């Protein structure tokens, strides 16, 4: 197996010089060996990517999936560690930077079909990885406007050169 | 800014909801009564009928079916089309609509203001009439144009005539 | 005096910043204040917060982002209190939203905030060669359908009245100001410094004097957002973006024996309490009428 | 197909294995402090005068019978033991222990402080950055009392020496993220404590190890935290009603 | 029918990352003015409903303890009171339930 | 094509659906407030409304007698229906039952659940959705409109 998301939270940074901007705190957390499915957890993880922790908890409270409760407990635990261990004031000033789901060790069983035939059943297990960063959530990227499209088009025409000329 | 959805009944109180309903109902009654006399406000000039001319239609409500017997003893079946609220909404000129015949837009039965879009409500606000359910376009000739906001009545068709009926049929699904 | 309007704005901001620096330098150390939460939702909550630095907005951020999004006003143990005004002593805090059982204080705060916003729009929507002096913001109840601001224009503006296009432009400037988020900041100053802050508007000086006359300690409540400084009673809303619907309804020229004052009346509703299109048109039609309530 | 998980971690202790040890656990020190010295509440004003502090701190050392018998037992157990040469060694040990915690040099910290003292100075700080320095000493360290605990079952004598220290220290505890957390590194804040050293007398080596770290009850409170702290209330179940204490 | 070729990861991602299959965000979420917990605008508050359900369960348990049989149902109206209460003139003549708990704030006399 | 259908399909058929509704109605009459699936409670709402109307016809009405005998499976509820529910619903025309959607079931099925309750029962009041007070900004502006309208006449 591999365990690096748990050790990613033990790194110590050098002291900041007087005058440097305050670097936001990062908190890594993970839940290992969840009975719920990999792609199904990926759906919930993609749901709460980039929003605030409070909004993610609100969405997971009324999400009907089985993994919604697991992700909500994971987020609550991560917030608790951020408040207690790290010097994270403003416990509502965290946003989910990364939220992914991977696969774990599966179980192989026999699923009978008939006529003496069988298939291999994979009892699935998944791991959930989350990262909370101090600060307001980043703004969502808006679609490119017509002015920007025209600017880019003009730039592509201006960047032309006479190929195989000289 | 994750703004939530808001309807017209969410932030109102038990005392103001009937007040709002009455304030909309009386305005709609007054607006419908204002257009009840179109020929005396500012009628557009009426042109003489030409053999190549076409006429505007209506938007009625299908009530039901009835039997009807003829003087020769035969039995026909008639369908009931009730003209509740027909008003001319907008007028599109010939060259800006098709280049051959102008278009008059006609509205149907009145609906509520609280479930229409902002642009539709703005259009009906500038028109001076309450919103309509079904809005259709009729291709008419240039000599049969009528000022928008004019009401239409079921006596527009006379006993003995042939009409064409357009509607969405009973949808039986997949 | 030969002073550009941008120079006046710069001087006002600089002197306000100096007063703020004096206020923070008044406290040399960071004292810990124990603030109780007396709200209906979470009783017994304790906040160990910094003296003269911490704010009820920071208290709400400690609680949850829902409190920050909903709560407009703070009740510090006996009085309304804006979100961006630092706390002074140990106390108890109760948060107040728009949809509370008795939201009158929040309604008044939003009312004065909208009046100050409209005055900010007016003072800078006029040409430089003409003179504009803001008198005050007449506090009329929420019963009245429009918030009023008193403006004295140049002597040659007494003939014309702003039309639908001018009201349209005023509304556009108000919405542009709404679009950018500008926090409301409350500073407690004295009359001796308020006079030198304004120094130009005779009506504003008279208002400052009459507001300081009732106060034995001669304390003037000043509010500042962006580049606009004005004096008003009580607290204000924390953020500009709270105002969602905004309209400059009408203008009414009231003539006195000394001068003529334009009462600019406008209508606004917040993000939480937005109404339907027809309801908003009805409210605007009502707000078109005269509003007269000074005492 | 028949496969199951393994590695279920549980910590289950029973008295049978805790009593069936072939060898007893070797302890380099005792559990805590036996006799805690309660200082008079007037030291804060007494220390402002030189002789009015030193004369009293000399008299109370000699007039106590328990302290004198303890020091006599220490002399008879180990020669070349002098009280007059103790405070300088204690101050040096204090300075070196603080520098060791600054360095995160756990080996030398282990050699200096004892087993009951190391965890209390490593637990909450092993994940942070410390910048501690020594600048001055307003008052020399004064030996207050000496106590000895003798346990006859193993024939083990543990001697503890209490030294009152008035120190001028500058402390700056940083973050694992490098941001300032506790205090500034240039402020020379004054502090007053009572350090309790322990040394096993039966052991031939017998290093002087710091054991306890006593603060007076009337001492001024520590400096406020730079951050803001929220204290949650009692989590209320739906079927229970809140009661406001008055 | 059997598949002809293995579908690549590009096709798989384009299929199962479409917005139709993604979970939609719910914008009807609001907080309960009574207890401060989360609830939907068209759905009763879970916390307050749980309080009411537990109180109803206790009341029903007591009123069924009053009736020692399964088919012994009162033929008159019923009234529940808490410690420190007395039946009024308009509440007399009905079956009575007495609880040791004090009257809750949400439960009104009426 | 299910145009013009008012009865939804429940249970193992029409008779099983009727039996399920009968059990739900018996429970509702016995306990004065029950909870079930949203569809089941929605369908039971009309039957509970009609049962009170039938009980209001009087005890001596043989048709209502046999209707109650069929529906109320527990026979001790028929006297209760005819002497508690019917007498207390006299001035009311059709406001006999109140239905509210509760959060989804905590079980894995996550069903859409509703609660139905006879009005005027001896149970703690549910957290009904209360409208805003008239002291709100919007409602106060509406009160100003109402005052102007009243003064205009
Ligand atoms: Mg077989
Ligand atoms: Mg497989
Ligand atoms: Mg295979
Ligand atoms: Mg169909
Ligand atoms: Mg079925
Ligand atoms: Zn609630």
């Amino acid at each position: 197996i591999s365990r690096k998301w748990e050790k990613k939270n033990k790194i110590v940074y050098p002291p900041q010089l007087p005058g440097e901007p305050r670097r936001p705190a990062e908190i890594y957390h993970c839940r290992r060996q969840i009975k719920y499915s990999k792609d199904k957890m990926w759906y919930l993880a993609k749901l709460i990517r980039g929003m605030s922790i409070d909004q993610a908890l609100a969405q997971l409270e009324f999400s009907d999936k089985k993994g919604a409760q697991i992700i909500k407990e994971v987020l609550l635990e991560a917030q608790d560690m951020a408040v207690r261990d790290h010097n994270v004031e403003f416990r509502s000033n965290l946003y989910v930077a990364e939220s992914t789901s991977g696969r774990g060790q599966y179980l192989k069983r026999i699923r009978y079909h008939g006529r003496g035939r069988f298939g291999i059943m994979e009892k699935v297990f998944c791991h959930y990885f989350v990262k909370l960063v101090e600060g307001p959530p980043p703004p969502r990227e808006a679609p490119k406007t017509a002015v920007a499209h025209a600017r880019e088009y003009i730039q592509e025409l201006r960047n032309r050169t006479i190929t195989h000329a000289l | 800014h994750g703004k939530s959805v808001t309807w017209w009944d969410e932030h109102l109180s038990e005392e103001n909801v009937p007040f709002v309903k009455q304030l909309v109902s009386d305005e709609n009654k007054a607006q419908l009564a204002s257009k009840l006399c179109p020929l005396k406000d500012e009628p557009w000039p009426i042109h003489p009928w030409e053999p190549g001319s076409s006429r505007v239609g209506l938007i009625a409500l299908k009530l039901g079916m009835m039997p009807l017997w003829t003087k020769d003893g035969q039995k026909h079946v008639v369908t009931l089309l009730q003209v509740q609220d027909c008003h001319v909404l907008k007028y599109t000129p010939k060259e800006n609509h098709n280049g051959r015949m102008a278009a008059l837009t006609v509205g149907g039965k009145t609906v509520s203001h609280f479930h229409k879009s902002a642009s539709i409500l703005e259009f009906y606000q500038e028109l001076g009439l309450p919103p309509k359910q079904k809005v259709k376009i009729f291709n008419v000739t240039e000599n049969a144009v009528i000022k928008p906001g004019t009401p239409l009545y079921a006596a527009h068709f006379r006993p003995g005539q042939y009409v064409d009926v357009t509607a969405k049929t009973i949808g039986k699904g997949f | 005096s030969q002073l550009s309007p941008t120079e006046l704005i710069e001087m006002q901001n600089d002197l306000f910043n100096k007063e703020k620096n004096r206020q923070l330098s008044l406290t040399p150390r960071t004292e810990k204040i124990e603030v109780k939460h007396v709200g209906k939702t979470d009783p017994g909550t304790v906040f160990v917060m910094n003296k003269n630095i911490s704010t009820p907005y920071s208290c709400a951020m400690h609680l949850s982002e829902w409190y920050c999004r909903k709560s407009i006003l703070a009740l510090v143990d006996g009085q309304p209190w804006d979100m961006y005004k630092p706390l002074t002593k140990s106390c108890e805090i109760k948060f107040l939203t728009f949809k509370d059982d008795d939201p009158g204080e929040v309604n008044k705060a939003y009312w004065r905030s909208c009046a100050m916003m409209m005055g900010c729009v007016i003072e800078r929507a006029f040409k430089d060669e003409y003179v504009v002096s803001l008198v005050r913001a007449p506090e009329v109840p929420v019963i009245a359908g429009a918030f009023c601001y008193d403006v004295v224009l140049d002597k040659r503006l007494d003939e014309w009245m702003p039309t639908k296009e001018n009201l349209h432009s005023f509304t556009k400037d108000a919405r542009a100001l709404i679009y950018k988020d500008l926090p409301f900041e409350t500073l407690e100053v004295e009359a001796k410094v308020a006079l030198e802050i304004f120094q130009h508007n005779k009506y504003k000086l008279d208002f400052i004097e009459e507001k300081a006359s009732q106060n034995p300690e001669r304390i003037v409540k000043l509010h500042r957002f962006g580049d606009f400084i004005d004096v008003s009673e009580g607290p204000l809303i924390p953020r500009t973006s709270i105002c969602f619907q905004y309209e400059v309804s009408a203008v009414h020229n009231l003539q006195t024996q000394s001068s003529l004052v334009r009462r600019f009346q406008g209508l606004s509703l917040p993000v939480h309490l937005r109404a339907h299109f027809t309801i908003w048109n009805k409210l605007l039609e009502r707000s078109r009428k005269m509003v007269t309530e000074d005492k | 197909s028949e496969k199951e998980f393994v590695e279920h971690a549980r910590k289950a202790g029973l008295v049978i294995p805790h009593e069936r040890l072939e060898r007893p656990i070797h302890l380099a020190c005792t559990a805590g402090i036996f006799d805690a010295y309660v200082p008079p509440e007037g030291d804060a004003r007494i220390s402002s005068l030189s002789k009015e502090g030193l004369a009293q701190r000399a008299e109370r050392l000699k007039k106590n019978v328990a302290s004198q018998l303890s020091i006599r037992k220490i002399r008879e157990s180990d020669p070349n033991f002098k009280i007059k040469d103790f405070p300088e060694k204690a101050k040096d040990i204090f300075i070196e222990a603080h520098l060791c915690l600054n360095n995160s040099d756990h080996d030398r910290l282990h050699t200096l402080v004892t087993e009951n003292c190391f965890p209390d100075m490593v637990w909450d700080i092993r994940y942070k950055t410390v910048r501690w320095s020594f600048v001055e000493s307003l008052e020399p360290p004064q030996v207050v009392q000496v106590r000895c605990s003798s346990l006859m079952n193993q024939g083990n004598i543990y001697g503890q020496v209490t030294v009152r220290m008035h120190t001028r220290q500058t402390l700056a505890i940083y973050d694992r993220f490098g941001r300032l957390m506790y205090g500034q590194e240039d402020v020379p804040r004054d502090v007053l404590e009572y350090v309790v050293f322990e040394k096993h007398l039966v052991d031939p080596y017998g290093s002087w190890r710091m054991h306890g770290k006593i603060i007076p009850p009337w001492a001024p409170p520590k400096q406020p935290i730079l951050k803001t702290v929220m204290i949650p209330g009692p989590q209320l179940k739906p079927w229970e009603e809140f009661e406001e204490p008055q | 029918a059997a598949p002809k070729n293995r579908r690549s990861i590009e096709v798989n991602r384009c299929r199962r990352r479409n917005p139709q299959k993604l979970i939609k965000v719910k914008n009807n979420i609001d907080v309960c003015p009574e207890c401060g917990h989360l609830k939907q605008k068209h759905i009763l508050c879970g916390y307050c409903y749980e309080k009411v359900r537990k109180e109803t369960a206790e009341i029903r348990r007591q009123m069924g303890k009053q009736e020692g049989g399964p088919f012994r149902a009162p033929t008159t109206e019923t009234v529940v009171l808490y410690s420190g209460e007395t039946p009024s003139e308009q509440d007399q003549g009905k079956r009575i339930i007495e609880r040791e708990r004090k009257r809750p704030s949400w439960f009104t006399q009426n | 094509i299910s145009h013009g259908r008012v009865f939804r399909r429940l249970g193992l058929g029409p008779e099983s659906r009727i039996h399920l509704l009968q059990n739900l109605l018996t429970g509702l009459v016995r306990h004065e407030r029950i909870e079930a699936s949203w569809a089941r409670v929605d369908e039971l709402r009309g039957y509970a409304e009609k049962l009170i109307d039938y009980g209001k016809l009087g005890d001596t009405n043989e048709r209502a007698m046999r209707m109650a005998d069929f529906w109320l499976t527990e026979k001790d509820l028929i006297p209760k229906l005819f002497q508690v529910l019917a007498p207390r619903f006299q001035g009311q025309n059709g406001g006999y039952t109140r239905m509210l959607q509760i959060p989804n079931r905590n079980e894995q099925d996550r069903a859409k659940m509703a609660v139905i309750e006879y009005k005027g029962n001896c149970l703690p009041p549910l957290p009904l959705p209360r409208r805003d007070s008239n002291l709100t900004l919007l409602n106060q502006l509406l009160q100003g409109l109402r005052q102007d309208q009243e003064a205009s006449s």
